Parts: C-alpha cells; structure tokens; sequence
C-alpha cells in the first residue's frame, strides 16, 4: 500500500506547456494583413490541451506563456545575400483596447500594453500572467445565453474575453521577403480544479460550441466472452 | 528567505523568489503531510421516501446561504423561507418499453410554479439549492432500472454542425425532451442521441455528477440534494441554467401479459434557501 | 563581476520544467477566493468513482445503448459463460472509454487493485447464484466451470443481494504493469459462470439484465504521463 | 392503501389554501403544501392539514 | 566562476518591468525639495472632483456651450422625461470626456459607485419636485413615472434645496465591469421624471436650467491599463 500518488496530482497533470496557436506572418510590403498576425486568446484551438481542461468544469490558475518564434526565407529573387538578426515584438492587447490596423502603425508604441521584444538566436521569451478574469473561476462550460431574452451566442463563448496577442516584425527588410511562425505555449501553475466531468468521447469539430457527431461507445470485439488471443499471433 | 526543504527521491533544494509578484513564483509541487418511514417536511409539503434508503447530499455539502463573507452585492432584500420552499411537483412522464430518456433544465423549469417564478421574474440576481426527489411506484413483477444524474453546466451540441441551438429546442416549458436512441436530423434542434448524452461524452461516464439509481428491485424512489454550483456567486436565472437532470433507463422495463403497463415517473423538486438581489421594477414578461 | 560559466542546458525550452519568470501584469490583485464545492485535489479521485463498462461490446451492439446490458437468460444452462475479458484496464475494448481507463490512458504505468461491482437489474422474485472468477495469467482461459473454480472466485446469490463486488487482486511479477500490456506484464482473464441457474416465477419475465461497474480500489497509482491515443486533430480548428 | 403487497405507486396529496381556484392539474397542486406517498414503501401515509386562517376560530 | 544558466527571458525588453540600471550622471546632486501645493498621490483623486457632464449632447448642441444645460420647462407635463442615459461611465457619450471618464478610459476595468449631483440654476421663488431613478439592467428602460417609481429613486424638492445628489449604487454580477461594457457586465439606465411640476411665480421666467455633476464615490477602483482611444497622431509632429 506504499505506492502513493505524486505524478497524479492536479499540478503535474496540468503543469506541462502545450502548444496553443500556430501563426504565420511575412515581412514585406503589400498585403498588410500578412505582415502581422493576430490571435484572440482561446484554449480551444488545439485539441491536445483542450481535452485536459475539459475534465473539470471550473479552473483557477496562474500561467507561464512562452513563444518559440522561428523564421524561414521566402523563395524567388532579390534575396538578402547577407542578413543581420531580426527581432520580433509580441504585444498583448487588453479587452477594450485599440488594435493596430497594420504594421508601422501609430498604435505600436504600447505605453500601457505589456509588449516584449525578442531577438533570434536566444532563449524563447517568457512571461507570467496571474489569474485574470472578472469572475472567480475560468469557467470551461457556460450553459447559458448572453442576453436576458435568450438570444445571442450560446455556450462558453461569452466569458472568454481575454483580448488578443498581436505579433509583428520590427525591421523594415529593405531587400528581401521572409516569413516567421509563432508558437504560443500555455503552462498553467498553482492550478485548482473544481467539479470534475467526463472526457469528450466524440472528436472536436469547432472552437465556438460543443458541436459533435454521434460516435460509438467503444471499439468492437468478437463476442460477449471474447478473451482475445489464447496463443501468440504465429502459427 | 533561505528556505530548505525535501525533494522526491541529505538531499535538499534552496529556491528563492526573486520577484515582487505572487504569480511569478514557481509551481509548488510539494506536499506537507405499519412501518417507519422518514418524512422530509420542507415548506408545507412532505414526502415519504424509505427508512433504508440513502440520500445523496450533493457534492458533499449541504445547501446553505450566501454569507456576508463572500458577497459582492450592494443591497440585499429579503429571502423567503416558507413561500419558496415547497415540494413542487412537475408533470408526470410516462415510462414504456422503448423509452429513451428525459431531461430538464431547472432554473428555467420552475418559472410557473408558485412564487419561485414570481420572485426571479422581478429580481436581477438569484441563488438557490435544490432537493430533487424522483419517484416511480414499484411492484415485484416489474423488472427494470433507471439512472438519474444532475449534471452541472450541461452544454448540449446542436444537431447540425456550424449552427447554434434555439431556446425552444434546448429546454421546454412543462415537458421533458426525449433522447432519441438514434440521431436527430434537425437544422437547429439539439443532437439528442442517447449513447452520447447530448454533451458528446460517453453515457456510461455520467456517474461523476451526483447520481442515484432507481432500480425497481431494491429502490422505489431517489433523492439528490444538489448544491448551488456556479463560478460567479450570483447570476440571473433566465439566461443561465445551473444544472440539468437526466433520467436515462439503462435497462428497459419488461412486464408480463397480466400486469400494469402505465408506470409513471414524477419529479418533485424543492428550492432550498433561495436568495435574491437587485430588485428592479421589471416584470419580465 | 561574478565569473560564472554557462553549463550545458543553457538557452533551452524543456517543457516539464519549473522555473521562475517575470510578471507581465505587475501589482495586479486578483478576485478573492470562493468555495465552489467539489474541489478535487488528485486526479485519481475520478478513478475511484464507478463508471458502467460496456461488457456486451459486440459490433452491432456498440453503436446502440445495448452494449452496457449483459444478458442473463433464465433456464437450465450450467455451461454458458455470461462474460469473460482479459483484465487489461488500458488496451482492452471493455475498459478503455470507462472513467478508470480514460484517466489511466493518460498515464503510461498502472499499479493497483481494480474493483468490478456487478448489479442485477431484475424482478424482485428472481433468485440465482453466479461464480465470478479472476483466473491469473497462468496458462489458458477458463472454458468450463470446473476450470474456473480453482482460481479466486466469489459465489453471489442474486436473490439475497444485488450488487455483488469482486476486488480483483494485484498479483504481478513487477510492481508496475504498462497500460499497453504485452505478453510480459499482462493480466489474468476474468469470467462468470452459472452456479444454480436463475429461477424466475411465472409472474415475472424470465430474462434479466446485469450491468458492470469498474472503479479502482484505494491502492491505485500511475507512474508516467503521455499523449492520449484516443483524440486527434487535423488542422487548427476554427 | 388496501391493495396487493406487490403494488407500488406515488400519490401527491396537496392542501391548497383558499387563495383563488381549486387545483385542476398536478402542476397547479404542486405549489400548495403537499406530501408524496410511496404506496409500496408504506401504506397509511398521513397528512396533517395545517391551520392557516385570518381568524382564531372559523364557524362550523 | 559561478556557473549560471541563462533562463528564458534573457536579452528582452519587457516594457512594464522594474530593473536596475547604471547611472549616466554619476555623483550628480539634485536641486533640493520644495513644497509645491497640490501634490497628488493617486490618480483617482482626480476622479473624486466633480466635472459637469454634457447631458443635452444632441448633434447641434454638442458644438455649442448649450450641451451642458438640461431644460426643465415649467408647465403641466407630468409625463415628460427630463433626461435618461445608460450608466456606462466609459463608452456612453454623456460620460466619456468628463474627468471621471477620462481617467477611467485609461484603465480597462471599473468598479465603484458613481455620484451624480444635479444642481438647479433657477429663480429663488421657483419650486418643484423631480424623481431621479436608477433602474438596474433588468428588462426595459423606464418609459412612464409609474415604471420608474419601482427602481431606487430620490424625490428632490427644487425649492427646499438645490443640488440634490444621487449615489448610483453598485449592483453587479461581477466585482469588475469592463469600461467597454457589453450586454454582459453592463449597467442600468438612469432617468428623471416630474413629480409636481415646476411652479414659477409671475415675476420670474418660467424656464430654468439644471446641470449634472459626475464624480466617483470614495469606493472606486481601476484594474488594468491601456491606450486611450481618444487621442491619436499621424507623423512625428514638429
Ligand atoms: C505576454 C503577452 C501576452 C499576454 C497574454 C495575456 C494572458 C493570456 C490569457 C490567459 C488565458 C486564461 C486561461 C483561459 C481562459 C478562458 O477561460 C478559456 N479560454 C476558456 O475558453
């Protein structure tokens, strides 16, 4: 009976950084939406983290956000020949702030916003954010409408008001064209989990509600009293 | 400062917090080791369950008031103790052989009964614990089973993908929506298949939520004393469902030729310690 | 200043780490604490709650609800085996989508004693005895009751009590058996046989339905952590 | 309840105070004070109709 | 020397930090301290000073000074609503350029009790009663006095006292409501209705002008910081 559980705790089950978003943004003139890359902060994009959160109804944690920003070189002509290091800027936007329309905008100063400048060839950039919500818990399921007359959106997409992370390059790149990809990682710590609930049997299809297709319970075996194999797979 | 502790194998570790924020420290990851029947009289309407039957007290906790220690309201008008505590009886659903299942949505299922739909129609906020008691009259030659479960925040998926759901199809006014043993083909209705329980989870895995069994052999009724579970302490009852009952028969009822075939099922909920806040002269509808 | 030396392990991003980091919202007070009921502490408390296991998991039955109801027909059989399954809590079709299995599937190694409680959903007047036997890996699955009797077993009187429970014991060469059990670190077969034959009176229906609930006993443990091979995705779903 | 031992059922007996109109459907009766009686679990369920009245004494 | 390891977060320029740095003017003495009056400590002390709110903010009126003066004509009305506005201190046109709003617009979240003090600028002999009612979000705006009476209200006798003050209470589902209020985390409507009708004697002009002052009560708080969406620029202005 001296086999107690340490790696089954609520911390070690949830203190592992999972990838949440995959962005892509170039560094050239023309098509200004390709220069920056916006993302409203969900946890519902990637599945590998979503199933771990949707075992509990409510949560409350502090987080550790990290970014592995890597870049390539775009094909074609007029390439760099030689290229200094290129730095990236990650800006958080709170709910209700002014967003930049494009790159080199007026609003990229970020006096109040917690921007962070990161150089390539270094360690991945890291920050900590506390339990930030108006409510007392990050509710993973909200069985209720938005308006009191029962219209509007339905589901968890009413208390997910966490603003956006808008990333951009801060070099002009006079000669060449080069994309970069952003990979956001969430590692929640000091986690508390309330009201457990079953895992999702059906596959995920949306990031707005709990839509699903009716799937089978388990896989099929041969008979009611099938014991599998009596000897190995040979002969 | 200068702390020393133990690690999971003398051996120690000295970690200091170098930052002025509580959410900037590392993760903790360390532990410091003719017959007698009971009769619930609530309000002015009693029940009679059994002497031998267990009563499931929610998620461990009894339903209680919201004290001044954890209130965020401005002014707190009165809560009634007799006017809204009665054992209100809803409509009687009828159990047949091939009956799939039934569900309810209780903050929007008591809007017509008594003053519970006459207090929450005026006040903005709301908070109440519930004392569900579901019963079916048994006999010794009427084999069959039942499962009740009060799932909290039972977000239900729509029948057709890239659609929302409609309030007419999610809840009903006095009736319990059936649980098609097959798949609904609707364009705006709910995906009401019975082997996925609406939410998409496995229907065998509904036993985490407070649950009780109404096995016709050894039980006549079932009583779940559910507590108020919500993140925010107070939220309006017309745009939020606190939980959801689900009565799913796992074993179908099989009578004989000379036996009764109209076995009913009733639900007799009763709100415990119902509090209200924010009186606005509204009269919602 | 201080002449440090950068060891190997510098400028890396090991995922399962525990490092400090500066705060992005400095001096940000939080909402005060509330007592929501059901504050779970360890994940294994979900694997102590019973979840029905789909024992009749046949191909036609799995899609239907009738995969959880195991048939116990009344008559003179005395040879029929109501059910049999290898007790592999991780790979076996019977236990994998059950709550015990889903938490277990997250963790690579499993050590403990599983408990199967078989409820009888049947007429009050019905009476019968069933022998449920955990046969350890030994040699070959039990095929007749005399073979099952030798292995650890419980005789359950359906009439005297519904819900007889078998705590399958932990007998194993190694402290931990991998969830993806191989021939080595595998587990023994579990089977149920008629002892007297169900005796149902004229007024009640002869057929009855028995269901199986599976939850780990108190002494259960997990050892590693890994991706669940049950859920997947293709693109960034929007 | 004078009935076979095997019979089982539940009945809601509700004293509706004078208020407005007699209960005509179960949902109307549920609001007023009531007791759910399981015929199978116990015969002889008893309802003590409460004394709620404007005056101390009501004329026969 | 000391074998340190560079954690993630090295060679970065997080703006809202607090780090030390070497001095560019070493051993540079300063001018000694002087006591200029009005040394403010917290920014919210500017949001405790009343600033007139442009209640009559109609399209023609906003350009003119006559956007701060609310009309209170004398006669038999008993149905006319002098004013009504959603009590959204951040987005609402009425309160956004007022001092409370300008400090609030800098901060993302608002929690507290606003106070509106309505002064009466009118002849000494004038006498009347007005009901100012904060109706909580509930259902629909008050449209007749009987609808307004139910919600919290104050009857003000213009003759007995000028400057009646209404401290709009904080009744909300959440501790903090976002300055950019949505249907969720919104605030209730505020309205004013005639109770008796202004009675002005022959020697005084019938019309009178009432103005509105808005300042937060002592218990007001802000939670986040963000760009003000009120001022902008195009180039480096020279
Ligand atoms: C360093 C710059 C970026 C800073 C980003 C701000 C912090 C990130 C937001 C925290 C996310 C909270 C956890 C999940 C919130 C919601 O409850 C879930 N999405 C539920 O859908």
């Amino acid at each position: 009976n001296y086999h107690s559980r340490t790696e089954s705790s609520i911390e070690n089950f949830l203190c592992r950084a999972a990838c949440v978003y995959i962005a892509t943004y170039k560094s050239a003139g023309g098509t200004p939406t390709e220069r920056y890359a916006s993302w409203r902060i969900n946890t519902r994009q990637m599945v590998q983290l979503r199933r771990k959160f949707e075992l509990f109804t409510y949560l409350r944690f502090d987080m550790e956000i990290t970014f592995v920003i890597t870049s390539t070189q775009d094909p074609g002509t007029q390439l760099a020949q030689d290229m200094p290091v290129l730095t990236h800027q990650i800006m958080y936007i709170p709910p209700g702030g002014p967003v930049p329309n494009s790159a080199t905008d007026f609003a990229w100063q970020s006096s109040t916003n917690p921007s962070i400048f990161w150089t390539e060839g270094c360690a991945p950039a890291r920050m900590s954010v506390p339990f930030i919500s108006i409510g007392n818990a990050y509710s993973n399921f909200y069985d209720g409408w938005s308006h009191f007359t029962q219209e509007g959106v339905y589901g968890f997409n009413s208390l997910n008001n966490m603003g956006h992370i808008y990333v951009r390059h801060v070099n002009e790149q006079s000669l060449g064209v080069s994309t970069s990809t952003l990979r956001v990682y969430f590692k929640p710590k000091h986690v508390r989990a309330w009201v457990p609930r079953p895992p999702r049997l059906s596959p995920y299809v949306k990031s707005s509600n709990v839509n699903f297709k009716p799937t089978a319970v388990t896989t099929e075996r041969k008979d009611i009293n099938d014991v599998g194999t009596l000897r190995p797979v040979g002969y | 400062g200068a702390q020393v502790s133990t690690q999971k194998t003398t051996i120690h570790y000295t970690n200091i917090n170098y930052y002025k924020d509580a959410a900037s420290n590392s993760a903790n990851r360390q532990d410091f080791t003719s017959d007698r029947v009971r009769s619930i009289t609530l309000g002015n309407s009693t029940i009679t369950t059994q002497e031998c039957a267990n009563v499931v007290v929610g998620y461990g906790v009894w339903p209680s008031y919201l004290q001044d220690n954890e209130a965020t309201a401005e002014d707190q008008p009165t809560q009634p103790d007799v006017a809204t505590c009665r054992f209100y009886t809803l409509d009687s659903i009828q159990w047949q052989k091939e009956s799939d299942g039934w569900w309810w949505k209780f903050p929007e299922a008591l809007k017509n009964m008594g003053l519970f739909g006459q207090n929450m129609e005026y006040h903005y906020l709301g908070r109440s614990g519930y004392t569900i008691h579901v019963q079916c009259n048994a006999s010794k030659f009427h084999q069959g089973c039942l499962l009740v479960v009060c799932v909290p925040e039972a977000e239900m998926g729509c029948s057709d993908v890239e659609r929302e759901v409609v309030a007419a199809s999610l809840s009903s006014e006095d009736t319990a929506k059936s649980f098609s043993r097959t798949e609904s083909n609707g364009q705006h209705t709910v995906q009401t298949v019975v082997y996925n329980a609406g939410m998409g989870v496995g229907v065998g895995n509904l036993t985490i939520f407070p649950h009780q069994w109404i096995n016709l052999r050894t039980n006549n009724s079932a009583t779940i004393v559910m507590p108020y579970i919500n993140s925010v302490p107070m939220d309006n009852m017309f745009r939020h469902y606190n939980f959801t009952l689900m009565i799913i028969p796992f074993a179908k009822l099989e009578y004989t030729e000379q036996a009764s075939n109209y076995v009913p099922i009733t639900v007799t909920v009763a709100p415990m310690c119902a509090e209200y806040n924010g009186l606005r002269l509204a009269s919602h509808q | 200043g201080l002449p440090t030396m950068l060891t190997p392990g510098s400028n890396q991003f090991l995922t399962s780490d525990d490092f400090q980091s500066p705060s992005a919202m400095p001096q940000f007070d939080v909402t005060p604490e509330m007592k929501i009921p059901g504050e779970v502490h360890n994940l294994m408390e979900i694997a102590e709650v019973d979840s029905v296991v789909p024992v009749n998991n046949t191909k036609e039955n799995i899609n239907s609800m009738e995969a959880y109801r195991i048939p116990v027909t009344g008559g003179d059989q005395l040879h029929t085996q109501v059910f049999g399954f290898q007790m592999q809590p991780g790979l076996n079709s019977v236990f994998k989508r059950t709550l015990l299995g889903e938490i277990l599937n997250y963790y690579a190694h499993w050590s403990g004693s599983v408990k199967l409680t078989f409820v009888f959903c049947g007429s009050a007047m019905a009476t019968g005895k069933f022998l449920l036997a955990y046969s350890p890996p030994g040699a070959s699955p039990p095929q007749n009751r005399k073979q099952a009797m030798l292995g650890t077993h419980v005789i359950w009187d359906v009439g005297l009590q519904s819900s007889c429970v078998l705590c399958i014991p932990w007998i194993s060469q190694t402290h931990y058996r991998l969830v993806q059990q191989d021939e080595y670190t595998s587990a023994g077969y579990v089977t149920c046989w008629y002892q007297t034959g169900l005796i149902v009176p004229p007024g009640a229906p002869p057929s009855c339905t028995i269901l199986c609930f599976a939850s780990a006993c108190n002494d259960f443990s997990v050892r590693n952590l890994r991706d669940t091979p049950f859920i997947e995705q293709t693109q960034l779903l929007q």
